[PDB]
C-alpha cells in the first residue's frame, strides 16, 4: 500500500519475545 | 507471453500482464516483483500502436509508483535481516511480511521503518507519500542528524582505542582507517536521499532543513576546532542544487530573527 | 529508526 | 387475555433460558475418554476454520535476523496485531496487519534479551493512556516500558513506548517466560530451575525502597536436583498460576493475596500416570516416556471442575480436575486428579480426498511439538511428523451436536476438525488469539454456546506466526458453512439442496438448520451468487420448515426458528437495564444501532415474503395459533424498533437534565426499567410516554427546534407516541417561546393566538 496510516496506539512490542 | 508480445511491438500489453502479476497474490518473490514492475514501466513508457497515449502514461505511472513502494519495502527487508540488534526470532517474521506482495506506505512506515528507526527510510516514505507535514519532516530531519553524529563519534572512538592499545567491547569489528568526522558523515546522509528524492520534494524545505544543518554544526562544534571548513553546511546545499538566491534569502531570515543558537557574537 | 521514549513524567501520576 | 407482545416475550425468556442450558464441560467430559471426531478437508464448505490471509515478515527484520551474531527470537502481541523480533540486545516491534510496516526499534538493552511480554499496567500507576506494559527480559536485567496501544483509523493500533525508570538486575537465574495477571502483576521463569519471581512496582520513590523491585516466591534451599521450566501460565478467574517443568511435573499456585503467591499442587508424571492407570482405558501413547508438552488453564467461567488441559507429545489431550479440602476459608485448591482423556483423531492429512470403539491407539498427533486451546474449546496443534514441514491439527467443539444430544447421560465430547497445510520451511512459533475472549454466558451452563452468539461477536480469529510471516486462521460458524454449502448448490437440482439440507438436519437439528436458512436470507454471512445463495436459503426456509401439528399445539420448525434468530439478536438487551446512574446507557449506541438493522432487516424479508411464507398470510386449529404466533412476534419486533428508536432519542438529548427534573417514582422507575419492560410491559409503555412528554418540555427550553423533534416523534416512534401529543407539543412550544419573547410587544400577541388555535 502507498497510503501510510500511523497508529502508535495498538503496535506489538519489537523489543520483547512473543506471548 | 510478454516476451511473444514485446517482440510483436506490443509493449503496452505486456507492461499490463507484467503490472497485474506484481499486484497478485499469486507466490511471487518481492525481488521478482521489483524486477516485474521495472519491466511495465519500461515497457509503457514507449510507443504501442493502437492505444492511447492516455492509457500508456496512465500505466507507466501505476508502475513507477508501485516501483518506488518495493524498493523502499525491499531497503527496509534488507537492512532489518541484516541488523545485528535484531532478534533472530522477529527477523524471521519480518522476512514473512515484507519478502511477499507490496505493502501500504502506511504499514512500511509503522509496522517497520519507525520501529527500527530508520529515518532515512522514512524520508523516503514521506516522499513516495506526498505527506503534507512540515513538522513530523523536520523531526525525522533531526533524529537522522543526531542518530547519525552518534554513530560516527563511537566509530572515531573504536578506532582511537586501536591506535592506543586498548582493546573493542567484544564483537565489534575494528576501523582499519580513520572514519569521517561526524559533520562528513551526516552530509553523505543527506546526499544519499537528496539523489533520491531530487530537491523538489517537500523533504527538503530549504527554509527549515539549511537553519537546522547550520544549527547542528554549530551545537556540535563541527567547525575550524577539529579542521573542518566552517562554511560546510552551505558548500553542501549548493553543490547539491539549491539556487543561490533561495539561500541567500534563507541566510538573511536566520540573521534577522536571532533564532536559537544564531545568537550574540 | 530508534523509537521516540517519551518521558516518565507523563507516563506515571500524579 | 395476554395480548401479542407479551405472549412473543414469553417465547423469547423461553429461548433465552434454552441458550443458556447449553452443556458445560464438565458435563461432556466427563470422567473417561472419547476419540470422537468429524474430519473435515481444509477446502471443504464444512471445514471449522480456514486461512483468510497472510502477512509476510518484513524484509528489514530479515536483514536484522540474518545480522544476528549470537541469538534470536520471534514472538507475537495478538491481543493488539503486532509482533516483535530481539537480534542479541536489540528489539524490533511492527504492526504485522499493516501491508508496509515501519519497524518500532528498540536498543538501549546492553545484553542478550531472553524474553519479552506485553502485560496490563498496575492500576492506579501509570496515566490512563498507557494501556499495557513492555517486559524485556535480558541475561542481566528485566525493563519495564510503558506502552500505549491506542486505535487508529485503519483498525490497527498504533504503539507509543514510554520510559519508567522501573529495571531490576536478574540474578542467577535465566528469564524465558513471562506472564501477566490482569491486575498488573508479573512473574518469570526460566530454563535455569523451577522458581518463579515476581516483579514489584509503584510510582513513588523511597528512601528505603525502590521504585522497582524482585523477589523469590519459591524460597529454595538445600539439595536440588536439575530441573528448570517449559512454560508458564495464569487464570485470573480462579487467581492460580501453573508452571510446566521440562519433566512434565505440574505445580499449581494461588495468589492469596495483592503480594503472595503459595505452591498449593505439585503433580509430576508419575502421579499423572497413575491416574491415567486408574482409568478404564489405558493406552500406549501415555506412557514413563512421553513428554507433556504445553498447558492450557481453563477459566472457572467455563467449567467448574475441570481446571487445566495438559497437552502430550503423542497428541493426547489430558483434563485435570483441582479440589480444594474445604468449602471456606479466593479458596485454594490442594489436590489435582487427571479425569478425562481426549484421544487424538485417525485421518491424516492428505492431497487427494480420502473415503464406534474408543480409539486409543492413533499416532496422527504424533509427534506434537506446540499446542493451544482457546475457550469454548479451540485447540490447535503443531504436528512436526516430518523436520521441515509443520502441519496444523485444529479443531472445535461440535456445538451443534452437543446442544441436540438427549439425554444428558449421552453426552460426549464431539469434535469437529481440520488439518490446514504450512509450506514448506514454515515453523510455527506461537498461536494467539486476536478477537476478544469467547463468552456465550457467564457461568458454565450456556457458556460454550457458540450458536447463540453468531451475530453478537465476530468468529474467533488467530494468527498463527511462523518463520516466514503471520497467518490469519478464523472460526467458521454454522451460518458461514451453510451459507458455503448453498453456494455450491445453486448450480444443481431442486433434491440437491434437499440433500445439502439433509446433512445439517441430522447434525443440528431441523430449528436450528432452517434458524441458519433465514439468517443467510437475511444477508448474515454476507459480509464475507450472493443474491442466489440467499434466494437458495429463502428457498431453504420455506420448503423445509415443517408446519403446526395437534399434539395445546405443537409450531412448525418455521416458527422456532423465528424465534430462536430474534432471541439471539436481542440477547444482550433484553433482561439488561436500560440506564445507568451523571446517568448514561447500559448498552453502547453503536450496538443497539446494529441491532436494530437487524430487527429491521429480519421485518423487511418477512414483509417481501407476506405470500411465499406459510403463516404470514391469514389462513384448522393449528393454523389458526401458527398464524396467532407468528403475528405476535412480528408486533415484538415493531415494538424492539420502537423501543430502540426511543431509547437513542432519549440520549440525543440532556438526560441528566431531564432526570434531575423529575419526580422519585418516576427516577426509581427509570432506575430499573429493563428492555424486556420497554418492549413488551405497559409500565414501560405507560414510562416511555410520560418521557416524550418531557423531554419536549426540556426541548422548548434549548428551543432549537420544536418541528423536527416533532416529525422525530411522530413516525419512527409512532404507536407509542400520540398525534394529539404532538400538537400539544407544539401549543406549549409558542406558549414557552411567548415567555421567551415576553419582552416583546407586538410578537407575542401572535405566539399565544397561535398557541390558543
Amino acid at each position: 500500500h502507498k497510503k501510510l496510516v500511523i497508529n502508535k496506539d495498538m503496535r506489538t512490542d519489537l523489543f520483547s519475545p512473543p506471548n | 507471453l510478454c516476451r511473444f508480445y514485446t517482440t510483436r511491438s506490443r509493449f503496452f500489453e505486456a507492461a499490463q500482464v507484467q503490472t497485474n502479476l506484481a499486484k497478485s497474490d499469486l507466490n511471487i518473490s518481492l525481488k521478482d516483483r521489483i524486477i516485474l514492475l521495472s519491466r511495465a514501466k519500461g515497457n509503457a513508457s514507449v510507443n504501442t500502436i493502437g492505444i492511447s497515449r492516455q492509457q500508456q502514461q496512465q500505466l507507466n505511472h501505476e508502475a513507477s509508483e508501485l516501483l518506488e513502494i518495493a524498493h523502499i519495502q525491499d531497503d527496509l527487508l534488507e537492512r532489518l535481516v541484516a541488523d545485528p540488534r535484531i532478534p533472530e526470532e522477529r527477523k524471521a517474521e519480518i522476512e514473512e511480511f515484507l519478502d511477499g506482495p507490496i505493502r501500504t506506505l502506511t504499514d512500511l512506515f509503522n509496522d517497520y521503518a519507525d520501529q527500527a528507526n530508520y529515518y532515512d527510510l522514512c524520508l523516503l516514505i514521506f516522499h513516495a507519500a506526498d505527506f503534507h507535514n512540515p513538522r513530523t519532516i523536520m523531526d525525522t530531519w533531526n533524529n537522522l542528524i543526531n542518530q547519525s553524529h552518534f554513530e560516527a563519534e563511537q566509530r572515531r572512538e573504536y578506532w582511537e582505542i586501536v591506535q592506543a592499545g586498548g582493546d573493542l567491547p567484544a564483537g565489534v569489528i575494528a576501523p582499519i582507517a580513520e572514519p569521517p568526522l561526524p559533520y562528513v558523515y551526516v552530509s553523505q546522509q543527506i546526499q544519499l536521499i537528496a539523489h533520491r528524492t531530487s530537491l523538489d520534494s517537500l523533504i527538503f524545505p530549504v527554509n527549515s532543513l539549511l537553519p537546522v544543518v547550520c544549527a547542528y554544526a554549530i551545537n556540535n562544534g563541527q567547525d575550524a576546532s577539529i579542521g573542518a571548513d566552517p562554511c560546510w553546511p552551505i558548500q553542501l546545499f549548493l553543490n547539491l542544487g539549491v539556487p543561490h538566491a533561495l539561500m541567500v534569502q534563507v541566510l538573511e531570515n536566520v540573521l534577522d530573527t536571532q533564532e536559537a543558537p544564531f545568537t550574540g557574537r | 529508526r530508534k523509537a521516540k521514549l517519551l518521558p516518565m513524567e507523563e507516563a506515571l501520576l500524579p | 387475555d395476554l395480548p401479542p407482545v407479551a405472549k412473543a416475550a414469553q417465547v423469547v425468556n423461553q429461548t433465552l433460558q434454552l441458550d443458556d442450558s447449553y452443556p458445560d464441560l464438565d458435563s461432556y467430559c466427563r470422567p473417561g475418554a472419547s476419540s470422537d471426531y468429524e474430519m473435515q478437508s481444509s477446502d471443504s464448505s464444512w471445514a471449522p476454520f480456514h486461512v483468510v490471509r497472510h502477512h509476510n515478515i518484513p524484509d528489514k527484520v530479515f536483514e536484522h535476523l540474518n545480522a544476528g551474531e549470537v541469538f534470536t527470537k520471534l514472538g507475537l502481541f495478538a491481543e493488539i496485531g503486532y509482533a516483535w523480533a530481539s537480534i542479541d540486545s536489540s528489539l524490533f516491534l511492527w504492526d504485522y496487519t499493516h501491508p508496509n510496516p515501519e519497524l518500532i526499534g528498540y536498543e538501549e538493552a546492553t545484553h542478550t534479551i531472553t524474553a519479552v511480554a506485553l502485560v496490563p499496567p498496575k492500576p492506579g500507576v501509570f496515566v490512563k493512556t498507557i494501556t499495557h506494559v513492555l517486559v524485556v527480559a535480558t541475561t542481566s536485567e528485566i525493563i519495564l516500558l510503558g506502552v500505549s496501544a491506542t486505535p487508529t483509523p485503519s483498525g490497527s493500533k498504533s504503539l507509543t513506548l514510554y520510559s519508567t525508570r522501573m529495571s531490576v538486575h536478574r540474578g542467577g537465574s535465566d528469564v524465558s517466560f513471562i506472564v501477566g495477571t490482569k491486575d498488573g502483576r508479573i512473574f518469570l521463569g526460566g530454563e535455569s530451575d523451577t522458581d518463579i519471581h515476581e516483579i514489584f512496582y509503584q510510582q513513588e520513590e523511597r528512601w528505603f525502597s525502590s521504585r522497582c523491585g524482585k523477589i523469590n516466591h519459591s524460597h529454595p534451599f538445600g539439595s536440588r536436583q536439575q530441573e528448570w521450566l517449559r512454560g508458564l501460565y495464569v487464570d485470573d478467574t480462579r487467581n492460580l498460576l501453573y508452571s510446566l517443568s521440562n519433566r512434565s511435573t505440574i505445580r499449581t499456585y494461588h495468589m492469596e493475596g495483592p503480594e503472595k503467591l503459595t505452591k498449593v499442587i505439585e503433580k509430576d508424571k508419575t502421579s499423572c500416570l497413575r491416574d491415567f492407570a486408574h482409568m478404564a482405558d489405558s493406552s500406549p501413547l501415555f506412557t514413563d516416556k512421553t513428554n507433556i508438552v504445553a498447558l492450557s488453564p481453563i477459566p472457572a467461567t467455563e467449567a467448574s471442575k475441570l481446571h487445566l488441559m495438559a497437552l502430550t507429545d503423542t497428541g493426547c489431550r489430558l483434563f485435570l480436575s483441582a479440589t480444594s479440602s474445604a468449602s471456606y476459608t479466593a479458596l485454594a485448591p490442594q489436590s489435582m486428579q487427571l479425569q478425562f482423556v481426549k484421544f487424538p483423531p485417525r485421518e491424516s492429512p492428505t492431497r487427494i480426498r480420502t473415503l464406534s470403539q474408543l480409539d486409543k491407539t492413533s499416532r496422527a498427533l504424533d509427534p506434537s511439538a506446540l499446542g493451544f486451546r482457546f475457550s469454548p474449546g479451540y485447540f490447535f496443534d503443531v504436528v512436526r511428523k516430518h523436520p521441515n514441514q509443520d502441519m496444523l491439527f485444529v479443531s472445535a467443539p461440535d456445538t451443534g451436536r452437543i446442544k441436540v444430544t438427549q439425554p444428558a447421560s449421552a453426552l460426549k465430547y464431539f469434535e469437529q476438525g481440520t488439518w490446514i497445510e504450512l509450506e514448506n520451511g514454515n515453523r510455527t512459533i506461537e498461536i494467539g488469539l486476536t478477537t476478544a475472549p469467547f463468552a456465550a454466558a457467564k457461568q458454565p451452563l450456556g457458556f460454550g454456546n457458540e450458536l447463540a452468539v453468531q451475530f453478537d461477536q465476530v468468529p474467533g480469529e488467530f494468527a498463527v506466526l511462523t518463520n516466514t510471516g503471520v497467518h490469519i486462521v478464523r472460526r467458521r460458524r454454522l451460518v458461514d458453512i451453510f451459507a458455503k454449502a448453498l453456494g455450491n448448490c445453486v448450480s444443481a437440482s431442486d433434491d440437491a439442496l434437499e440433500r445439502e439440507v439433509r446433512k445439517f438436519i441430522n447434525q443440528y437439528g431441523r430449528v436450528e438448520t432452517i434458524a441458519a436458512a433465514l439468517a443467510v436470507a437475511c444477508g448474515q454471512g454476507s459480509d464475507l451468487m450472493d443474491r442466489n445463495t440467499e434466494n437458495l436459503a429463502r428457498a431453504a426456509f420455506i420448503e423445509y420448515g415443517g408446519q403446526p401439528r395437534l399434539a395445546s399445539v405443537r409450531l412448525s420448525s418455521r416458527h422456532d426458528a423465528l424465534a430462536l434468530y430474534l432471541t439471539r439478536l436481542v440477547r444482550t438487551l433484553w433482561k439488561a437495564k436500560v440506564v445507568q446512574v451523571d446517568i448514561s446507557s447500559t448498552i453502547p449506541t453503536s450496538k443497539l444501532v446494529t441491532i436494530q438493522e437487524n430487527v429491521e432487516r429480519l421485518r423487511n424479508f418477512l414483509e417481501a415474503n407476506k405470500s411465499t411464507i406459510q403463516g404470514l398470510a391469514p389462513p384448522d386449529i393449528a393454523n389458526q395459533k401458527e398464524h396467532q404466533a407468528l403475528h405476535a412476534l412480528q408486533k415484538l419486533m415493531e415494538s424492539i424498533s420502537e423501543g430502540i428508536s426511543f431509547v437513542l432519542m432519549l440520549f440525543d438529548e440532556r438526560v441528566s437534565d431531564i432526570y434531575a427534573r423529575l419526580d422519585a417514582v418516576s427516577q426509581q422507575q427509570l432506575k430499573d426499567l429493563t428492555y424486556e419492560q420497554l418492549f413488551s410491559q405497559t409500565p414501560g409503555k405507560e414510562l416511555a410516554k410520560v418521557l416524550v412528554k418531557a423531554i419536549v418540555n426540556r426541548n422548548i427550553a434549548s428551543g432549537a427546534n420544536v418541528e423536527t423533534v416533532a416529525d422525530a416523534l411522530r413516525r419512527r416512534c409512532g404507536s407509542f407516541c400520540s398525534p394529539d401529543d404532538v400538537v400539544t407539543f407544539k401549543a406549549q412550544e409558542q406558549l414557552q417561546r411567548a415567555s421567551e419573547q415576553a419582552h416583546n410587544s407586538p410578537v407575542l400577541r401572535a405566539l399565544l393566538a397561535e398557541s390558543l388555535r
